[PDB]
């Protein structure tokens, strides 16, 4: 238990370490709003005194970010809680944490890019290699290697679906 | 000198191709 | 001072991450 909460650690400080060289600067954005955005999701409601007035707890900062962005300031990430009032299971908590980055002058494809690299960099430098094992139904289950070695597989989601479904979706 | 004739490139400017690109990078303001 | 205990990164080195990279490039002879 104490190993998979160093491991957790881990991944958040590499990250840090990830975006802090590339430029980014980390933030601190509200975490209680007037309006809740930047996601889909119930949000949490609460009543705050000074200003006599209901706040939902944030599901999401990308507005808050996107206007920094428009500030100026051209690399942002913040790594935080955010609430989202829905259902409990095995990949779902109403609070949970995320790291949201904005990058000015960058497109869905530099993204991929810097995805992958983040991503297969992080997994080799935690466990030892790109390939890890994971048991999708418990211990009980099967288990299988997934391989984080880059690049990733690519699909085209209406594309991809077309093909599984055997059928063409109207636009 | 000889009558004139348009290159086949067009005239209009010299052939400008668009080449490979890499992101710019910021520095670490921590750094 | 209190007793040590080694960093949770190991204590090796500094954490190195893996970063994007974009090929060099050579000047254009005829240019
Ligand atoms: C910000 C998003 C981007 C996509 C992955 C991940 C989705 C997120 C959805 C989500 C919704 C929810 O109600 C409770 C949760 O624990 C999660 C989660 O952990 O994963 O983070």
């Amino acid at each position: 238990v104490r190993q998979k909460f160093i491991i957790r650690s881990k991944i958040i400080t590499y990250i840090r370490s990830f975006l802090d060289e590339l430029g980014f600067l980390e933030i601190e954005t509200p975490m209680m709003n007037i309006i809740p955005g930047g996601a889909v999701a119930k949000p949490f409601i609460t009543y705050h005194n000074e200003l006599d007035m209901n706040l939902y707890m944030r599901i999401a900062p990308e507005l808050y970010h996107k206007m920094l962005v428009v500030g100026g300031i051209d690399r942002v990430y913040e790594i935080g809680r955010q609430f989202r009032n829905e259902g409990i299971d095995l990949t779902h908590n109403p609070e949970f944490t995320t790291c949201e980055f904005y990058m000015a002058y960058a497109d869905y494809h530099d993204l991929m890019e810097i995805t992958e690299k983040m991503v297969s960099g992080m997994v080799k430098h935690i466990t030892g290699s790109y390939k890890v094992t994971y048991h999708p139904d418990g211990p009980e289950g099967q288990a299988y290697d997934v391989d984080f070695t880059p690049p990733f597989r690519r699909i085209n989601m209406v594309e991809e679906l077309e093909k599984a479904l055997g059928m063409k979706l109207p636009e | 000198p000889m009558y004139q004739v348009k290159p086949y490139h067009g005239g209009g400017a010299p052939l400008r191709v668009e080449l490979p690109t890499c992101m710019y990078r910021l520095p670490n303001v921590h750094g």
